[PDB]
């Protein structure tokens, strides 16, 4: 018993099939002109000129009510939040304030980071970031990178994500990590804005949300 | 020759492919995985190193620049340029452990090393090497009183790596005297400790770390209440960095292990208010379940504060303490578990070191109460806390029995990394949660190798080597076979991950021939484990926190090799049989040990007796009671002189009580044929000749030649009648011949 428990936490000849991988980071393609059921899974609002910024403030809340229609549990304040810097102007509460209008602003070093630390083992499924190309196309995130780890000492790379036009809502579910589980668990979150479009230099945050899964009297 | 590191680097590159273009990426891929060899061969040189050569006063001292250029077998040599094909901080860190490795080579006892040699030997120009140089000097124990005249020279400038060596070597060389002239020099450069309301000055923060850790080094068993409370203060409280708040883990954790290693041993109590206070404080920080994440108690504090309990009751038998700090597999695994899976290893492996008597020697203490209980068996996250199960189980495993050598131990870790080495380095589906698992199977790999080579120290075992050098080569990863500063940073990962799996692997190579293999590790004073404990410290996963304090073993490491010298010819004889009496470990009887000459005897405390035996020089053997230990008989020296027996004429006057077998006759004659290859002219023949050889026939053929007194008569009577003597039947029938004969 105590040999065959040991194959089973360290199994030698079974796991490693032929050991070729292509060692390069997958890429994830946000655009929203092609329709797909992979990407209606990830892209929630709907494919479509520019709508004007009360139909993105609109948009904006639909969005948010579609999101939280379906069962599911928002710990997004659950969790201590530190960006690269600040700009003195906005912290991330107007980015976590589910408010359109309302933004975070970074200002520093090139490449921003974000950092989403947890206190407890929370297992993520759903990844939620709200993009609007035409209202911040000066400060539009251009290139997204997600690390995943259990502590900031082993944060790792997770994900690609290029932007090339996304005025909306972006739903990012895990499925590569754990097949079995189809969520994510981890405790240390990073994010990293290390360039903008048209060659920008900060970056804002409009919504940002974190999914996990579990008449009346006055 | 493997670890080498002042010449070019012997590589061996996969190569997978035919295009020249890729091959030569693949090449200048492994030169620089070779290149971050060379920067970290600095531990493994240390402990090759450790007293080898001497100090001549006068003569100069050399440090050799890191080399970090690889041959391939084409000798197509491929250079490694900084900071254009590695990180920069990197290849002076390497500079910065090869000084401490070139400092720390000279000896304890050396005389002549003041204030004044340290400047006459400084390069003119700052630099990583000197900082070591003057760390490893500060370590050995030779700047016990440095003058303030060229303090300020070092320190002026706002170099990291020699504050750095300044600070951590000083106050290991003094260790303890609580001096206030030094003590306050630290207390600047720490500015959480300066008084609050000051405009800040800009430290580095890992200046701050070794300044931290020095000065609690400096207050060993100082027991020191004012300090004390500030360090639990400075773990808690939260820092700062260009004008913005910052939390670190590596300062939380150098102020963990630096309030441990300041209360060392006051932990054995049945000032226990106080102890008492800052114990429960502690357990508070360790065992605080947080739904909202605080922000002054970050879970960095967590590892700080393990290792802060650690040391309090270190050998203190305490087992409540143990069980409110040892985690249950069973109960952990049912739940969703909390808090970074990294405190596991470090609580478990503070649990067992509190039962510093049940540490078991057999894999059912390793492998107890862990079961994967689940039917998805690929390797998933949920399993991960059973991996650091097993690393903090192991490391405290291999810390009780360091130096000792032993034989179950070795096969239990020589079937463990059997089975974890072909899954190591393996990104076969890149997954994050399988990228994440196996990072730890990364790190407890790199615990199984270390403990193997703890436990086996100075043997030059063949396959804990034969296993240790299999994860020194193939850099393997996700590059050979088995936006720009995005890939920066993904370069940045995967380098350092070679980075910490190196570190493992060369601390486990230098310890394996540590001192050139005659010196070995102390677990018998109190310190000398806190020391052992703090420098084995797992931090191979990124940023590698805290490695400058890699090379600080050395206060463990002393003699214990023994060897038989002549006393009338004074010089060292070798190779003879040595017949050992110890304990095994255990509370059984005996077993006798025969080892050579040159080698390693175990503790001398647990030693009872010990007896040499050899054809020629005759036997002596001491047996040692409660009255007189080993370590005190050995206190004047190591070394024990036997006496010459003699192989003369006058020993064998008429009868040999000797033996004479055949065997050995022939042996000698041979033996001394060679010599001859390579007869009356030896004075026994000349006295052989002369006819002289009987002392007493010859006397008593004087005394009789002439009368025959009664007195004289009556002796050479008793003479005859004696109980015991050699040629009597010569001297009765001598005696008769005086009597009756011919006249």
């Amino acid at each position: 018993g105590i040999n065959k428990v040991l194959d089973h936490l360290a199994p030698s000849e079974l796991i490693k099939p032929v050991k070729s991988c292509h060692n390069k980071p997958s890429v994830l393609v946000l655009d929203d002109r092609i329709v797909d059921a992979a990407t209606k899974d990830l892209y929630v609002n709907g494919f479509q000129q520019n709508p004007t910024p009360e139909n993105l403030q609109h948009m904006f809340h639909q969005g948010i009510e579609i999101l939280d229609s379906a069962r599911m549990i928002n710990v997004t304040h659950l969790a201590l939040w530190k960006p690269s810097s600040f700009k003195l102007g906005n912290p991330v509460d107007f980015a976590l304030d589910d408010n359109y209008d309302t933004f975070w602003q970074s200002d520093g070093g090139q490449p921003h980071q974000l950092d989403i630390m947890f206190s407890k083992r929370m297992d993520i499924c759903v990844m939620a970031i709200f993009f609007s190309m035409i209202a911040d196309e000066s400060y539009a995130p251009s290139l997204v990178k997600v690390y995943a780890g259990h502590s900031p000492s082993d944060a790792r790379f997770y994900k690609m994500l290029e932007v090339r036009n996304v005025n909306g809502w972006v739903a990012l579910r895990f499925l590569d990590n754990r097949e079995d589980d189809q969520l994510l668990k981890c405790q240390f979150i990073r994010l990293l804005f290390p360039v903008n479009h048209e060659n920008g230099k900060d970056t804002h945050l409009r919504g940002i949300r974190l999914y996990v899964p579990s008449a009346i009297l006055r | 020759s493997l670890l080498a590191y002042y010449r070019p680097t012997k590589t061996q590159f996969f190569t997978t492919k035919t295009e020249y273009a890729q091959i030569l990426a693949q090449k200048k891929y492994f030169a620089k995985i070779m290149a971050l060899r060379t920067c970290t061969n600095g531990v493994g040189w240390g402990a090759v190193a450790y007293a080898t050569e001497k100090p001549i006063s006068t003569q100069k001292w050399v440090i050799q620049p890191l080399n970090l250029i690889s041959v391939f077998p084409d000798d197509t040599k491929i250079t490694v340029k900084a900071p254009e094909d590695i990180a920069h901080d990197i290849v002076e860190w390497g500079q910065f452990h090869a000084g401490v490795s070139s400092g720390l080579r000279i000896s304890k006892k050396a005389t002549g090393i003041t204030g004044s040699w340290i400047a006459f030997n400084k390069p003119k120009e700052l630099d990583a090497y000197h900082g070591g140089f003057l760390l490893g000097l500060g370590l050995n124990g030779h700047l016990k009183n440095l003058e303030e005249w060229h303090i300020y020279n070092y320190l002026s400038p706002r170099n990291t790596h020699i504050s750095i060596g300044l600070l951590l070597g000083m106050s290991s060389s003094m260790k303890g005297s609580m001096d206030s002239k030094l003590i306050k020099v630290i207390s600047v450069h720490l500015v959480a400790f300066l008084p609050s309301g000051s405009s800040d000055l800009n430290i580095d923060l890992k200046l701050q770390t070794a300044g931290i850790i020095g000065m609690g080094m400096l207050y060993l068993n100082s027991r020191h209440k004012r300090m004390s409370d500030s360090i639990f203060a400075q773990l808690v409280s939260l820092l700062n960095v260009n004008d913005e708040m910052v939390a670190d883990e590596e300062y939380r954790l150098a102020a963990g292990i630096s309030l441990g290693l300041i209360n060392l041993g006051a932990g054995q109590t049945k000032q226990n208010v106080m102890y008492e206070d800052l114990t429960t404080k502690l357990l508070e920080i360790v065992t605080s379940t947080y739904d909202v994440e605080n922000d002054w108690i970050p879970e960095n504090s967590q590892i700080g504060a393990v290792i802060a309990i650690m040391f309090l009751f270190l050998k203190s038998n305490n087992f409540g303490i143990s069980n409110m700090l040892k985690v249950d597999l069973k109960e952990i695994l049912k739940a969703n578990i909390n808090t970074r899976p990294e405190l596991l290893m470090y609580r478990e492996w503070a649990s067992n070191m509190i039962l510093w008597e049940f540490i078991g020697d057999d894999l059912s203490f390793i492998m107890k109460d862990v079961d994967i209980g689940v039917k998805f068996s690929e390797l998933n996250t949920d399993l991960l806390p059973i991996y650091y199960t097993m690393a903090g189980r192991i490391l405290a495993m291999g810390i009780r029995f360091a130096s000792t050598g032993n034989l179950k131990i070795r096969n239990i870790l020589l079937s463990l990394v059997d089975k974890f080495l072909p899954l190591y380095q393996y990104p076969g589906k890149q997954n994050l949660d399988f990228r994440l698992t196996i990072s730890v199977i990364n790190v407890l790999t790199n615990v199984i190798v270390v403990s193997l080579s703890m436990v086996m120290c100075a043997s030059g075992d063949l396959e804990v080597l034969r296993r240790v050098k299999y994860l020194h080569e193939v850099a393997s990863g996700p590059y050979s076979d088995l936006s720009d500063p995005t890939a920066y940073l993904e370069d940045k990962k995967d380098i350092d991950d070679h980075y910490g799996k190196f570190i493992s692997t060369n601390l486990a190579l230098g310890f394996l021939f540590l001192g050139s293999g005659q010196y070995a590790l102390n677990t018998s004073t109190l310190e000398s484990i806190a020391f052992l404990s703090m420098s084995v410290l797992p931090t191979y996963t990124t940023p590698h926190p805290l490695q400058e304090l890699k090379h600080f073993w050395s206060m463990a490491v002393e003699p214990r090799c023994l060897v038989i010298k002549d006393i009338s010819t004074g010089d060292a004889v070798n190779n003879v049989p040595i017949e050992l009496v110890v304990e095994e470990d255990v509370e059984k009887e005996e077993v006798i040990r025969e080892i050579s000459t040159p080698c390693l005897l175990p503790d001398f405390s647990k030693i009872k007796s010990i007896r040499v035996k050899m054809h020629g020089y005759f036997p002596l053997e001491v047996n040692f009671t409660k009255d007189y230990s080993a370590s005190d008989f050995f206190s004047g020296g190591t070394i024990i002189y036997i006496q010459r027996k003699s192989e003369s004429v006058f020993e064998n006057k008429a009868s040999f009580r000797n033996v004479e077998d055949i065997h050995v006759a022939l042996k000698r004659k041979a033996a001394e044929s060679k010599n001859y290859s390579r007869g009356n002219t030896t004075s026994s023949q000349l006295v052989e000749s002369l006819g002289i050889q009987d002392l007493t026939m010859v006397e008593l053929d004087t005394l009789l030649s002439a009368a025959l007194t009664d007195s004289e008569s009556y002796n050479l009577g008793l003479l005859c009648s004696d109980k015991n003597s050699g040629d009597i039947l010569d001297c009765q029938l001598e005696l008769w011949y005086k009597s009756f004969g011919p006249h």
